[PDB]
């Protein structure tokens, strides 16, 4: 059924499963017209389809041109997902396929069953966790790919860059999580965080700095005193 | 008018037939229902004074045969069965006609409530649903199961009602998902009417059926048909107009006919909120909405 804290180490079992976010598909901007009316103008968003075992990131960018004459696009968004999911696992290898998609948002449960009717074992869940993955498109390198599609695209990352070299998966899930609620919470405190020392750059081939084992130690409770300090901020504690 | 005889009647039960009902003694001199009208199925149910969990009965034609009940005391219920000997059974109902042993079926000349629940209900219809090839009769009780709910188990003690699953392939067509799923107009008119009941008045006779079902024996998987039987057509924008008012009719007299105190276990509140006010057809069904404001508000 539902994904909560207390199966928690199941995300790092065998069994391969996806994390399905769809909170960036649908992304306006909100404007005045000539007319003092409000319109919005959407632009480019992607679909976060992530192995939290492996860090296999399935990024599907969402072109603006997909909701051109299309109405209810909130509701549009979540069938658009379910399909784009659906296609992905119809492109996999047999062995490659999920047995579980766990869905951040409660309400593409329907969308995601109804399009992959085709897999009845494939368990569609929700989950009870509460995922920062909107702040994907805090992460430079993301958003710079999304923002200059011309044309729907997937593209594939590792959204822990080598860190399964050193530590396991579900450490760098903990590390992935604390990093993306820390860009929720204050993004220009936490770019400043990771990218402050010049000395430490991102590869190439990367989407964050190549810390030492002890830099990440000293990083991740920067991260969780950003957290801690903007939370006193908020409720005045 | 027709005659349903009963040997006799050694245990106290609650009879019913058709929408009325009334109390027998243990041993009393009861032999049976007259002045039933013919035109129309009908129903005989039973409920045992010292045993209301034995809720049961028979739906039949009295232009299908002679039918009479007795007590099974091995079994321990009231059985239907055929006699074939003509002059037998018309010796029989008359001995009992002439001592005024029998029940008056009570139809008021102006009362055209059982017509109205059961307009489309055809007793070879009932004996695909109720699979008991051997009788002309069809028996029903509380506690049997449909199709479905065994999917989800005696086979042959099930109800056969047409399987209806919003989120399954016979619903959705591939490539169409976001439209069938929220428009059930394909599922409706191309696989239930087109395929599966060939016209509106089968699938009105199951959905009548199973609400009767529902009402009369307290079966739970019949209620469950009821509902989905309404929700499929509510949810589809595009339905012949004389099925929707056609539906209103028959929704408006059953809701008319429901015990006012069994709302709790024969109304699903979702079912009903959604279709009276968030669905395709929610602006359709004008005497069906304004009896159930008036006899059911707090439903809604
Ligand atoms: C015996 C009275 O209950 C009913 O008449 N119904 C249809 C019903 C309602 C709910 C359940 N669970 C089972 C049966």
């Amino acid at each position: 059924g539902a994904m909560n804290s207390s199966n928690y180490a199941e995300l790092f079992n065998n069994d391969i499963k996806l994390f399905v976010d769809d909170t960036n598909v649908y992304r306006v901007t909100v404007h005045k017209t000539f007319e003092g009316n409000v319109a919005t103008k959407a632009i480019n968003g992607c679909i976060f389809t992530l192995n939290p075992k492996t860090g296999h990131l399935f990024l599907k960018i969402i072109h603006t041109s997909v909701w051109a004459g299309q109405k209810r696009l909130s509701q549009l968004a979540k069938w658009k997902t379910a399909e784009e999911v659906s296609a992905l696992v119809r492109s996999l290898p047999k062995e490659e396929q999920p047995k579980q998609i766990i869905v951040t948002r409660k309400a593409m449960l329907d969308p995601l069953e109804v399009h992959m009717l085709d897999f009845p074992n494939i368990a569609i869940r929700p989950t009870e966790l509460r995922l920062p993955f909107s702040a994907a498109m805090s992460i430079d390198k993301l958003s710079d790919v999304v923002m200059k599609a011309t044309e729907p695209q997937m593209v594939l990352f590792n959204i822990y860059d080598d860190w399964l070299d050193r530590i396991s998966s579900y450490t760098a899930f903990s590390r992935l999580t604390l990093l993306l609620r820390a860009l929720k919470t204050n993004e220009e405190s936490a770019k400043m965080i990771l990218l402050s020392d010049p000395t430490i750059t991102i590869k190439s081939y990367h989407l964050w700095p190549s810390f030492t084992d002890e830099q990440w130690i000293t990083i991740e409770s920067q991260m969780r005193d950003l957290i801690l300090t903007e939370y006193g901020r908020k409720y005045n504690v | 008018m027709n005659t349903v005889p009963f040997t006799s009647a050694p245990i106290e039960v609650t009879i019913g037939i058709d929408q009325y009902s009334f109390n027998v003694k243990e041993n009393q001199p009861f032999h049976g229902i007259k002045d039933i009208p013919i035109g129309h199925v009908h129903v005989i149910h039973f409920q045992h004074a010292d045993n209301s969990s034995m809720r049961y009965g028979y739906w039949f034609d009295c232009r299908m045969g002679n039918f009479y009940i007795q007590y099974d005391p091995k079994d321990g219920l009231y059985k239907m069965m055929e006699e074939r000997d003509g002059a037998k059974f018309e010796n029989i109902v008359h001995n009992f006609k002439e001592r005024q042993m029998m029940v008056s079926y009570p139809k008021i000349d102006e009362d055209d409530t059982w017509y109205n629940l059961t307009e489309f209900v055809q007793m070879d219809k009932i004996r695909k649903i109720v699979r008991k090839d051997e009788n002309q009769f069809s028996y029903v009780d509380s506690s049997m199961t449909t199709v479905q709910e065994n999917e989800l188990s005696d086979p042959a003690h099930s109800l056969n009602y047409t399987v209806i699953n919003f989120k399954s392939r016979e619903a959705i067509r591939p490539g169409h998902e976001m439209e069938d799923f929220l428009d059930k107009s394909y599922y409706l008119n191309t696989v239930m009417l087109q395929g599966i009941f060939k016209n509106s008045s089968n699938y009105f006779g199951e959905l009548q059926f199973a609400f009767l079902n529902a009402m009369f024996f307290g079966n739970y998987g019949s209620s469950l048909q009821w509902h989905a039987m309404i929700e499929l057509i509510c949810s589809s924008a595009t339905v012949p107009k004389h099925m929707l008012d056609k539906l209103d009719e028959i929704l408006y007299y059953q809701i008319k006919t429901l015990p006012e105190q069994y709302s709790d276990i024969l109304l699903n509140e979702r079912v009903w909120n959604i279709c009276l006010y968030s669905s395709f057809q929610k602006n359709s069904l004008h005497n069906t909405e304004k009896i159930m404001e008036n006899k059911y508000p707090e439903l809604l």
